[PDB]
């Protein structure tokens, strides 16, 4: 490869970051799927070097992408910050089925603020389960009000149809990209 | 006090009283005595005439004899048969100096055990007497004990013999007595105005008290049981007024106890009178005084001894190279001091002996950590000054419970069945829990790395503490210290950086003090590999020390330990990149850049094998015995597994491109060897064209696996031998037309093979071929090297073709073929030729026979054999039987055929192919396969040789016979 970037899929439980992960590795989905014990450990090999040269298909430089599924229990919060300590990038996702992943946002940037890798961390907040309609309890507005309060991108992806989480994931590999070039 | 002096006078009033001849136990001379009482009263000697002057002036004791008879027996019988009973007149010559025991009738003698004093003046001058008369129920005499008072002591029971008066009857018996004297109603003060068994008690104190102070100038290894004189001094004023043994028995045990509780004695000593009471107990009595001070002084020692076993670790410390010797024999005195029946007379206490040793055991060691906390500096403030006295508190309990261990615990267990390290070690246990329970309590969730090391310290010390619980029968229940590891959960995001920024700091020291040099000439690295072993096996050994019993947890660990040590692969790879950068902008050698860049491509090789130990090292097999129950399948694989697979595949990048270099560079050695090689002449012998390329090749590949891993240099060949594999086979379209340097690049393909085989600096090729290889060395070898050749092969293709051939369409020719070893004649008898085709075109079949042998280079001299012309015969009858002059040599050579012009084996001959010589010839049978005009490969090459004449003539006789039997081809249908 040319680059090797970790990635943090970090939210609450419930969220199914492991179902987004899931979805970008591969088509794979599962109706189902049981709580992240400890934490998972995906790998990619893209080819990108921030997103496909013709805009978003082509060869770029070998992005092997690290897509860690930390888990979102309590009992694994805790030292899950040890793994923030070289974390380019950090995947996360809420439900907007319910309320209590969108209150909790803050409080996971303010965690995650205090254990960045570079001088500020890379977030990229995306609203998933966005196809299943009966249970929306979040709006737009509000969710965009989040996101340029405290100026992170934004997305409304899903897994159980696979749109948008890898334009996503690939804006986030470019904002990364952006930083790198910001750093040096 | 003053007492000390009254006392002192008493001392006089009974020792110049001293009367009588030394006993065996007893001395009898005054200045010695004198002068070491003293010596030992500190009393100079002004003071002492003083006193003797005193004591002189004090009216003497009026001296009296306590006559103490016992029965007799041995008496011959001279009396009435039965019913003797003699009385004893008992007085001493120099009611007032006589008396007559009454008789008892029915006995051999009276037994009553009564004594009266018999008051007397003079000891060497006066004699004893005492008489038998036997009254008879005539009073018959009996015999009288006389002797002198100077052999009368004190203690003095014997068996004396009754000295007959008169001749007639020679023997009179032996009785049995008791001989003391003691002194009446004495004169002085200090023992009439206080009793006499108090300063009975005084004087023995003060006996005891001078006597440990004079036989050292300390007191703590004082061996005897009391001075001679002072024994002497001793025995006096306890036999004088009326007294037995029994008082002075309680008397020295009350002054030894009292004495014990002022200063120290070895206790040893105090074991002499201790079992006094346990002897002479039960046959005396005490009245309602001085037997509650028995019992007072039995609790005060009982008191004493406690306070000193409940403060062991002070009193005896293990220092003065006797403290369990001494402490043994302090609970040797405590034994066998509740093992009497004296022991029902306490009070105070009533419960049991090693009840009560444990509860002093419990209060010491609760005290001892108190004030062990109070010595560990908690006077001053703070969180890391807190951490630092838990630390020094840890470790001397770590010490305390060691030195319980071994020594202290047996000398409890032995003697009264107690298990010290058990409850000390729970006591000690829950005390230090509640201590850095509270510790970890106040330090929050924000940890300092200073203040993770300090916890990564206590955790260690902690568990240890823990596994000394183990060697202690499965304290189980009490648990107060178990998971004491979930305390230091806010601690382990810190350890793991600190270990990792422990790791990446000896990796970043290690590339910055090495300038990767081979680390001598017997194993190829630098210092940089070894220190990797070292930083990885620490990185592994921080693991195995923490081990953590939590399972998911211990799962996240090994994952962070395994990316830690993943990401200090890349890191050091980085760095050793980079340092090479920098050296090679220092020097510009190429041999120095060359065998740069080989110890590096070393030191990835070492890391790759320390990278493959990590599973070992960190133990990832007794892992996923453990956390494969609650996670899901392949996950193991994924999270541990795939990083460490592609570390490795980071390392194969940049070995296989350190490698890739050389290997580059050394395959443009070899192409352009090669291509050199065949721009030479071709009017050169094979032989020397070869070396410049062997010699380039041997050396370089020689010199280089001195320099690199067997591994790596095994990797090397094989990309060499690919690439010098894809040069040749490039190399073998590019040849001229004669193709006679096809065997110079034979001999090349050869000799590169061997050069990759020789041991030492070849590795070799018998095992792992691939498809190239043999491709090219069929393909080249039908390319070389001259025209014969080439026929010889085409031949042999075509007469396996003709037996791969069975159908009879072309044509079937009947011959039979007789090779003699014997006579040379090779005989051929054509009989007929069947299922033909016509030979010209109108529909007339021409058989004609040329029976010639082919090829004709390699039967120079000959005339060839025919047969008679035949038109239009579908089945034409020779029967011709011809002979050929031709050795047995050129015959069994490959290529060598029978040709009839109209092959069949010529090496395979019947008599030739391993048989006998045939004196029948067989039959054999061949389609004619008739030359095509689809040739073989093989034509076009004979057709670059066009300075020899035959083989054109060859393949041009071979085109016109394949166009010419195209025409008479009949095409099949579909
Ligand atoms: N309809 C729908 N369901 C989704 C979508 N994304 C996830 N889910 C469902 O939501 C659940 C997510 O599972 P999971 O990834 O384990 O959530 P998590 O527990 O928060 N993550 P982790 O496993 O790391 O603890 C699964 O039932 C998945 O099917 C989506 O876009 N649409």
């Amino acid at each position: 490869y040319d680059y090797l970037i970790k990635f943090l899929a970090l939210g609450d439980s419930g969220v199914g970051k492991t179902s987004v992960l899931y979805q970008y590795t591969d088509g794979k989905f599962n109706s189902k799927f049981i709580t992240t014990v400890g934490i998972d450990f995906r790998e990619k090999r893209v080819v990108y070097r921030a997103s496909g040269p013709d805009g978003a298909t082509g060869r770029g430089q070998r992005i092997h992408l690290q897509l860690w599924d930390t888990a979102g229990q309590e009992r694994f919060r805790s030292l899950t910050t040890a793994f923030f300590r070289d974390a380019m990038g950090f995947l996360l996702l809420f439900d907007l089925t319910n309320e209590q992943s969108f209150l909790n946002v803050r409080n996971w940037i303010s965690q995650l603020q205090m254990h960045a890798y570079c001088e500020n961390p890379d977030i990229v907040l995306c609203g998933n389960k966005s196809d299943l309609e009966d249970q929306r309890v979040v709006k737009e507005e509000e969710a965009i009000a989040l996101a340029e309060k405290y100026g992170i991108p934004y997305f409304e992806t899903s897994a159980a149809n696979g749109t948008n989480i890898s334009q996503a994931i690939e804006m986030l590999l470019d904002l990364i990209m952006k930083r790198m070039e910001r750093c040096v | 006090p003053e007492q000390r002096a009254l006392l002192y006078e008493d001392a006089l009033y009974t020792v110049l009283h001293r009367l009588g001849h030394p006993e065996p136990n007893h001395v009898t001379e005054a200045s010695e005595l004198l002068r070491y009482l003293q010596e030992a009263f500190h009393v100079e000697p002004e003071e002492h005439q003083q006193t003797l002057q005193r004591v002189r002036e004090l009216e003497k004791p009026i001296f009296c004899l306590k006559a103490t008879v016992k029965q007799a027996k041995g008496i011959l019988g001279k009396d009435v048969s039965g019913f003797s009973d003699p009385y004893c007149l008992l007085g001493i010559e120099q009611e007032e100096e006589t008396h007559r025991t009454q008789v008892i009738t029915q006995t051999l003698n009276p037994v009553w055990d009564e004594t009266f004093i018999l008051e007397f003046e003079d000891i060497t001058n006066a004699s004893f007497h005492l008489d038998m008369w036997d009254l008879d129920t005539q009073d018959d005499f009996l015999g009288n004990v006389v002797l002198r008072l100077q052999d009368l002591r004190c203690r003095e029971d014997q068996w004396y013999p009754l000295e007959p008066r008169t001749e007639t009857y020679p023997d009179r018996g032996q009785c049995h007595l008791q001989f003391q004297l003691i002194h009446k109603r004495r004169a002085t003060s200090a023992s009439r105005s206080q009793p006499s068994y108090t300063v009975h008690l005084h004087l023995l104190q003060q006996l005891v008290s001078h006597e440990v102070t004079q036989h050292e100038a300390g007191s703590t290894s004082w061996d005897g049981s009391l001075s001679p004189q002072a024994a002497t001094v001793l025995f006096l004023h306890a036999t004088q007024k009326d007294l037995s043994d029994f008082h002075q028995s309680m008397a020295q045990w009350l002054a030894y106890s009292r004495l014990y509780q002022s200063l120290e004695f070895p206790s040893s000593c105090l074991l002499h009178p201790i079992t006094s009471i346990e002897y002479q107990w039960i046959q005396g009595r005490l009245k309602a005084e001085q037997q509650e001070e028995l019992a007072a002084s039995f609790s005060s020692l009982l008191t004493y001894g406690l306070s000193l076993i409940r403060r062991f670790r002070s009193v005896f410390p293990l220092s003065v190279s006797d403290s369990p010797a001494r402490l043994q024999s302090l609970l040797r005195v405590l034994v066998q001091m509740c093992k009497m029946k004296a022991f029902g007379e306490l009070c105070p206490n009533t419960a049991p002996l090693p009840q009560l040793v444990t509860e002093a055991l419990q209060t010491g060691t609760t005290e001892w950590f108190h004030l062990k906390q109070q010595h560990h500096q908690p006077m001053v403030q703070g969180i890391p000054e807190a951490g630092k006295a838990l630390l020094g508190l840890v470790q001397d309990v770590i010490g305390d419970l060691h030195q319980c261990q071994r020594t202290w615990d047996k000398i409890f267990h032995n003697t009264l069945k107690i298990h010290l390290f058990s409850m000390a070690f729970r006591e000690l246990q829950w005390l230090v829990a509640k201590r850095v329970q509270d510790h970890t309590t106040v330090v929050g969730d924000v940890v300092s790395p200073e203040m993770g090391e300090s916890l990564f310290q206590l955790y260690i010390s902690l568990k240890e503490l823990c596994q000394l619980r183990m060697s202690s029968s499965e304290r189980d229940g009490v648990l107060a210290l178990d998971n004491f590891h979930r305390w230091f959960q806010p601690a382990i995001p810190s350890w793991l950086q600190k270990t990792y920024n422990e790791a990446l700091a000896r990796v970043q020291r290690a590339v910055q003090m090495d300038e990767l040099v081979p680390l001598g000439e017997l194993t190829k690295h630098s210092t940089s590999a070894v220190d990797l072993s070292t930083c990885f096996a620490q990185i592994s050994h921080t693991a195995r020390q923490l081990d953590w019993p939590d399972p998911e947890e211990a799962f996240m660990i090994t994952v962070k330990f395994v990316e830690d040590t993943c990401r200090l692969a890349l890191v050091y790879c980085s760095l050793i990149k980079a340092r090479a950068r920098e050296l090679s902008s220092g020097q510009k050698d190429q041999g120095q850049a060359a065998n740069m860049l080989c110890v590096v491509v070393n030191d990835m090789e070492q890391l790759r094998l320390v990278i493959g130990k990590l599973p070992a090292q960190l133990a990832w097999e007794a892992l996923e015995q453990r956390v494969g129950a609650v996670l899901e399948q392949g996950q193991l694989q994924n999270t541990l597994h795939a990083q460490l697979q592609s570390a490795l595949a980071g390392l194969g990048h940049e070995i296989r491109t350190g490698v890739r270099t050389l290997a580059e560079q050394l395959e443009v050695g070899i192409a352009k060897h090669i291509q050199k090689l065949v721009g030479v002449r071709e009017s050169v012998l094979p032989e020397d064209a070869i070396l410049p390329l062997m010699k380039f090749l041997e050396v370089e590949l020689c010199y280089m696996n001195t320099n690199l891993v067997q591994e790596n240099f095994s990797s090397l060949l094989t990309l060499l031998w690919t690439h010098t594999l894809t040069v040749l086979v490039e190399a073998a379209a590019s040849q001229r037309s004669s193709s006679l340097a096809s065997n110079r690049l034979k001999i090349a393909l050869q000799n590169l093979e061997i050069c990759f085989h020789a041991e030492g600096c070849g590795l070799p090729p018998k095992a792992l071929h691939t498809a190239t290889f043999q491709a090219l060395q069929r393909d080249l070898e039908l390319q070389a090297a001259s025209s014969r050749e080439l026929i010889r092969k085409y031949f042999c293709s075509r007469i396996q073709q003709q037996a791969e051939t069975t159908s009879e369409e072309l044509g079937a020719v009947t011959v039979k073929a007789s090779y003699r070893a014997s006579e040379q004649k090779l005989r051929v008898e054509l009989l007929s030729a069947s299922s033909l085709l016509p030979l010209d075109s109108n529909g007339s079949s021409d058989p004609f026979v040329q029976l010639t042998l082919e090829p004709r280079h390699e039967f120079p001299e000959l005339a060839a054999r025919e047969t008679q012309k035949h038109k239009k015969d579908l089945h034409p009858l020779f029967d011709e039987t011809f002979e050929f002059l031709v050795p047995a040599e050129p015959c069994r050579k490959a290529g060598a055929c029978l040709l009839l012009t109209v092959f069949l084996p010529l090496r395979e001959v019947p008599g030739l192919s391993g048989s006998e010589e045939p004196g029948e010839v067989p039959q054999t049978r061949l389609p004619l396969t008739y030359p095509a005009p689809n040739g073989d490969p093989i034509l076009q090459l004979l057709e670059g040789r066009k300075g020899d004449r035959e083989a054109q003539v060859f393949v041009r006789l071979r085109r016109h016979r394949a166009k010419q039997a195209s025409q008479h081809a009949l095409r099949p249908a579909p």
